[PDB]
Formats: structure tokens, C-alpha cells, sequence
């Protein structure tokens, strides 16, 4: 129904804000007080409908098609958290199949071979999470970036994940806040995060930084640096540059770094890196840009666009064939159970807003 | 092939194939003749069957002064990860005697802080499993570091979590 | 902007002056697509998170949530001062009747456009004072502008010491 | 002796400063027979326990081992000094040669010396510095000798604030 005026900043503070289609609207101003001022006019569903807010103004995180959908919609979202910030998530302890299974095997060929092929991270992450149950939050929202709970051997954990299938899965400032305020929510309530990475870096744009994705896309990494909940994360791609950090890496804290054979962690791309690196070679003996330039670029990917260099320094806890992600996830949970951290007392820290 | 996935995929086995097998199959033989195991194997006897998860199991060393360069075995002389024994979970780290004499370099000091910092972070026992000639000269300063990092996690740790030193 | 400074003031333990004339908020579809439901709600958050020294005073006017953006007595301001020509209410003397007398519009049909231009200073003659807030405390006095530095600084001087608890968290979590 | 005096000045907030000339340990198998694996232990706890200011002076010799128990960086010291007179590695010159290159000296070695002895004096002028250390950070700077008495003086104004945690014990467990 209509939360309307300064009443709308009350949901804004709670965790979770929850709308259905046509009969839900939130607004500090209505559009008749809008047209006399600004000049402009609109209808109540276009200003703060249900739809508006999950796509566009970032401040709903689910869309429901009913209220008795959106009542269910509630329920799940209890189910992953406990109580208060007292307790753990309520478990409903499972086994896991320690060994390797039909769906694990899928994992090995998920990934196409051409890099500007894309492949759907909804599969990677259903193939980790207890019986393919992928529980997401703001799907609409910054669709590039992918938010949820699941369970892993019934413990709630949650997720954050590039998705390559929607803008290249390149970070930019909506996926950055959508994500950040959704890690300090699963930290708050002691819910484990898993990261699944493939990110080529960040949305090209004058827009972008004429509003600071400098102090937007920070706020992912004090996310990830701030908390203490267990951290996993995957590459099962790309890691090019400051994106690498900002996705849950070790140098942030994470706990478990471990990526598959086809990720690439580099400061930078291939043709981007020579053009800046041996740039005398390429424009002398200068026939023409390519010759130099493609042996050149290759000689490049083959020799560092690995997740090795990373792996011979620590950076990555493993490397691993992608069938054992879920079992490495499992077993790492189980060790992760206990993890305890500290720091200087503080009120509080002062991330960017 | 290698600009394939699957080319990947196998590229990696190759890798654990000679990250499992660091040592020369010679010195192998030469520990066993002593009447000894390698460093992996005293992992594989002291944890549960199964439950080994290896921490940094290609890491590499970045020493140039001297051949080292020349040589850089995955891993750097140490095995090192987490895994349960009777069900409880433990950190352990093993000292391979099969690759630079077993002489503790830079790296494989990081990986033994590493599972130290593991352990003491998740409240486990560390198990140190210690068979090595001594500092690994061709670093220098560089061992000497390693040897500190471990002494004050060992002393920070201590009646935290037990730590256990087997001397093998 | 106020939001991040509130909270590295907080943070320092730097103590909280603030002055408000807040008419309300921009209208505009471009402020709500781009989410003032949450990107507002951090100075809401900033101030009530705040345990520092506050003190604010209202020169003029404060209507709506943006009166309680600008440290209410309601987020928790120690010292709430309000000038004589402070007008704290619901929203403008206009918006206030054009919604509440509602029944005399084509009423009264030609005679309309005086029969409400008067109830709109029917009312701010008795609404737009910050009297009203007064009698319920939710300003702690009505004073002359002449004499704020006067009760800034004997504030400041009780205020030294405040203190206060709540309940622990790793952290919050502020809209974002 | 100075395991007991450490831990004693750092229960009591005194701050330690460290002055290091070690060649190494005293070779002897009474020494070992006698528990120098778990009594010289003693001091790298003391060491590495404290949270005391810890400012450490490296005049000359830091071999070994005994670099370490000597207040290094790596047992948390905050501010560690050596003077150009210091020699800061893993072992003394002749016995480094011995191990490294044997082939050498032992190969086209009819001239057994010259070649030792010209290897070290390389080993010594290239090594038996602080440089190494330096480049690593392990060691925060080099100093002249008579610049020492003002490093401390200001090291020590700007650490008589520091403060460090780690996690509950009820005691620790030093090898005895």
C-alpha cells in the first residue's frame, strides 16, 4: 500500500523492504506537489510503483506478483536468518555427498572457451547450494552483479557473484551498493559469504564517474574488510585489476581464495597491457600494428592471464578443476564454523556513503 | 590444447601430478631407505582418510641470488593444509627433507604462517610435522625472517590453540 | 554529504552543531529513481547512530521528515532551541488545508478562492509557531536568535560529559 | 637472564631498548645437553610477548637464530636500527662458502685458497652488511652511530602511545 512521505525512510533503514506489482507505492513526494515545482508529471506506479523500485531506484528488494506471494516471500527470507545477532542461522543439518557427483561434473565445461562467450552464473552457484535452491534477492536490480541466500549442508549462507550474462558481469555503482549493503547484512547476522567471481572490471562511463563510483564501488571493499563471517570466494573467470580485490580476495581478509583454470588474474587485459608495455616493439619494425601486437598479446595471455602467478605468492589458497568446487566450499564451511577476529574498538567505521 | 578450457582443465593435472611429486623420485627412494616417509604420506597417516584440503600447493619461490631461479618445485619444500583427525579438525604443516634438503626458504615460512594463522584464527591444533637441514642459505636474511614470522605466531598462539611438534 | 560528516564527527567524537531552514525535499522523479528513500535515510541514521554532543537549533522553518532529518529531538538531539520564527508543523500552511478543509472547493464556488486563502493564514496564525512543539517538548525552549551562542555554549559546557548505551553489534547497517 | 628482565619490564610498562652484537650461540654439546633448545627459547617469547615499546640497535653482528632473539622486527620490535658497521646473515662469511660452492673450490682446486678466500671477502663486501635487511624492511633504516641517541629519543616520544591486543589466554605456556 502507500508508505507515503517522510514515513518512507523507516522501511529504507530495516534490512529488507518487500513490494507486490500494482498495489504498493512509496514516495517523499507525490507528483501533483511535483508538477507544480519541477514542472514534470507521472502516475503513482511510474514515481514509486513496486516495479520502479526493484529496477531502477535500488531501495525494494523483491517484486512479488501477490500479497500472499509476498507473505512468502517473507518467510523464506526469516528462514535464512536467525533471531537476532546472537545466534547462528538456524541449521538443518545435512551430510553432503563428499564425493564427486554427475553435477559437480558439469562444472568442468560450464565455462565456453572464447572469453567474450558468456555462461550463466546461476548454474555455478546452484550447483553449490543444497538441492539447486538459489533463494534471490534484487534480481532486477544491477542485474550484473547476483544476490541470495542458499544452504550449504543446511546452514544458510549467502551469495555474491558476477554475472557475466548481463553486461559483460562488469561492476559499476548499482551492482557495487546492491552487493556492499548485502555482505554487511549477512555479516551482521553471522551468515557465511561465497563469492563467485568472473569480472572483466568496470563500466566505461562519464556518468559513472561524474558520480563517484570512486566513493560507490568502495564501499564493496570496506564490505568485504569489515567483515568477519566466513569467506569463500571462487573465480571461476576473470580478475582483472582493482576488480580482483573488490571481490572478495585474500588481501581484503577472505579466508579461502581458490580459483579454477580458466580464471585470469592480471592487473590488466591482454591488448590493454601491451599497448602500454613494450609500446617501443610495436610501433618500430613497424609494418603495421598487428604483427608485433598479436604475438605480443598472447605471449601475454599465455604466460600470465593464468590464476598461477597468483597462486605461486598465496593469493589463491588453491588452484582447482571446477567439479570440486562444492566439495571445497563444504569442507572449507566445516573448518570456517569457528572462525573468531577482532580490532580496535571503534563506534563505529565511516565507510563512504 | 590450451585455449580451451579442457586444455586447462588438463594443464592443471599435470601441474598436481608434479606439485605431488616435488622431490626427485631419487630422494625419495633415499627417505624411504632411511626407514622414513615423505612429507606428504605423514599427512596421509595422521589425518582422517580423506579429509586433507592442501593450502598453497602451487607456490613458488622468488629467490634469484645463486641457481634457484633454475629450480621451482611447486610447493617450496613444505606441505602444508587443514583436515580432521578422529573428526576433529587440525592444521598441519609437513616439512619435505626431498626438495632443498628440506632448508626452510621464504615462501614455504609463508605458507607454514599460513595454516598457523589458519589454526589460530578457526581455534584448532597446529601439528608440525618438522624435517629440514636447516635455514635455506641462498635466500639469506630472507630465512631468517621466516624463522621470526613463526616464533611470534608460535608464541601469540601459545595456550590458545595446542600446537604439536613432531620431529621426524 | 551531512550524512558521512555527521558520522566522522561522530566518529571523532567531535560534538554536532546544527541549524535548520528546511523547507523539505526537492521534488523531482530523477531524485526518487536514483532512491532519496535511502539515500536520505543516512543522515536519519547518522544522527540517531550519534552519541556525540547535539545540539540543534531552528531558525526557521522545518516541515515533515525533513524536520526530523535535522537533528530531532526524536533521533535523540540533547538540546533542541527553536527561534520565534521557527514554523515546525506537518507540512506548509497551503499543502495543510488544500488536503484537510478538502470539503470547500467548487463549495462556496467563486467565493472559494478567498474562503481558503484565509484558512491558509487561519492557520499558520496558530500552526506555523514553534509552540506547538513546545508544549510537548519537543523543542526544549523557545528563544530570541540573540541569545543561541549563549545557549550553544552553556550547552556545550553540561553536554561535555554525556554518555550512553545500546546493544552490541559487529556493526549497523545503513542504507548504502 | 634477559628472558626474565624483558618479561619483567614488560609487565610493568617499562620500555625495552635493545642493543645487538651476536656472533651467535655458544657452541658447545654441554650446551645442548644442558637444554639451550628450550631455555634460549625463552627470550623469543619475552620478545615476542611484550607490548612494551621495543626499539632495537643493531651495532655490528646479527647472525643467525640470534638475529631473531635479539629484538628483531619479526618479533614485533617497532623500530629496528642498524648502524653501516652492522652485518645482518644467515651465517658468518667463511662458513656461507663452505656450503655454496664447494664445486668451485673444490673444482680446478689445486688452489684451494684464494679462491675460499677470494669467495669470501665477495661473500663479506656483498653480504655481511645491513643492506639486505634494509631493502626488506626488516630493518627500518640505517643510521650513523651518532645519530642513535636521537632515534630512540624520538621513537620513543611517538610510541608511548601504542597499545596491541591478541586473543583471551589465561597465561601463556613458555618453554621452562
Amino acid at each position: 500500500g502507500p508508505c507515503a512521505g517522510g514515513a518512507v525512510y523507516s522501511p529504507a533503514i530495516t534490512d529488507f523492504t518487500v513490494m507486490v506489482d500494482q498495489t504498493s507505492h512509496m514516495f517523499i513526494t507525490g507528483p501533483d506537489v511535483i508538477k507544480t515545482v519541477t514542472g514534470e508529471d507521472v502516475g503513482f506506479e511510474e514515481l514509486g510503483g513496486a516495479r520502479t523500485h526493484n529496477s531502477t531506484s535500488g531501495v525494494a528488494h523483491h517484486m512479488a506478483g501477490d500479497e500472499k506471494d509476498a507473505v512468502e516471500y517473507v518467510k523464506q527470507l526469516l528462514s535464512y536468518l536467525p533471531s537476532n545477532n546472537l545466534s547462528e542461522p538456524p541449521a538443518f543439518p545435512e551430510e553432503a555427498d563428499l564425493a564427486v557427483t554427475d553435477e559437480d561434473a558439469e562444472l568442468d565445461t560450464i565455462v565456453p572457451d572464447s572469453a567474450n562467450q558468456p555462461y550463466d552464473m546461476h548454474s555455478v552457484i546452484e550447483h553449490v547450494l543444497d538441492d539447486a535452491e538459489f533463494f534471490e534477492t534484487q534480481p532486477l536490480f544491477a542485474p550484473n552483479i547476483l544476490t541470495g541466500f542458499g544452504r550449504v549442508e543446511g546452514r544458510p549462507v549467502g551469495i555474491v557473484a558476477n554475472q557475466p550474462m548481463q553486461f559483460a558481469g562488469c561492476l559499476d555503482i548499482t551492482a557495487s551498493e546492491k552487493a556492499a549493503r548485502f555482505v554487511r547484512t549477512c555479516d551482521a547476522f553471522n551468515v557465511p559469504v561465497l563469492t563467485f567471481v568472473d569480472v572483466p572490471g568496470f563500466l566505461p562511463g562519464v556518468d559513472q564517474e561524474h558520480d563517484g563510483i570512486i566513493r560507490r564501488g568502495a564501499k564493496l571493499i570496506f564490505a568485504y574488510a569489515e567483515a568477519t563471517v566466513p569467506l569463500i570466494t571462487v573465480i571461476t573467470r576473470k580478475a582483472f585489476g582493482g576488480a580482483y580485490n573488490v571481490m572478495g580476495s585474500k588481501h581484503l581478509g577472505a579466508d579461502l581464495n581458490l580459483a579454477w583454470p580458466t580464471a585470469q588474474i592480471a592487473v590488466m587485459g591482454a591488448q590493454g597491457a601491451v599497448n602500454i608495455l613494450h609500446r617501443r616493439t610495436i610501433a618500430d619494425a613497424g609494418d603495421d600494428a598487428e604483427a608485433t601486437r598479436a604475438r605480443l598479446i598472447q605471449e601475454y595471455e599465455d604466460a600470465l592471464l593464468n590464476p598461477y602467478t597468483a597462486a605461486e605468492r598465496g593469493y589463491v589458497d588453491a588452484v582447482i578443476m571446477p567439479s570440486d568446487t562444492r566439495r571445497h566450499i563444504v569442507r572449507g564451511l566445516r573448518q570456517l564454523r569457528t572462525k573468531r577476529e577482532s580490532l580496535p574498538p571503534k563506534k563505529h567505521g565511516n565507510i563512504p556513503l | 590444447d590450451i585455449h580451451t578450457t579442457a586444455g586447462k582443465l588438463a594443464d592443471l593435472r599435470r601441474r598436481i601430478e608434479e606439485a605431488t611429486h616435488a622431490g626427485s623420485a631419487r630422494a625419495v627412494e633415499k627417505q624411504h631407505a632411511k626407514g622414513k616417509l615423505t612429507a606428504r604420506e605423514r599427512i596421509d597417516l595422521l589425518l582422517d582418510e580423506g579429509s586433507f584440503v592442501e593450502l598453497d600447493e602451487f607456490a613458488r619461490h622468488r629467490s634469484t641470488n645463486f641457481g634457484l631461479d633454475a629450480n621451482r618445485p611447486y610447493g617450496d619444500g613444505v606441505v602444508t593444509g587443514y583436515g580432521t583427525v578422529d573428526g576433529r579438525p587440525v592444521a598441519v604443516f609437513s616439512q619435505d627433507f626431498t626438495v632443498f634438503g628440506g632448508a626452510l626458504g621464504e615462501v614455504y615460512g609463508q605458507k607454514i604462517v599460513k595454516v598457523m594463522d589458519f589454526a589460530l584464527k578457526t581455534g584448532c591444533p597446529v601439528v608440525g610435522i618438522n624435517d629440514s637441514g636447516g635455514a635455506r642459505i641462498q635466500e639469506g636474511v630472507a630465512s631468517l625472517g621466516a624463522y621470526g614470522e613463526i616464533f611470534r605466531r608460535n608464541t601469540h598462539a601459545s595456550g590458545v590453540i595446542p600446537q604439536i611438534s613432531l620431529v621426524v
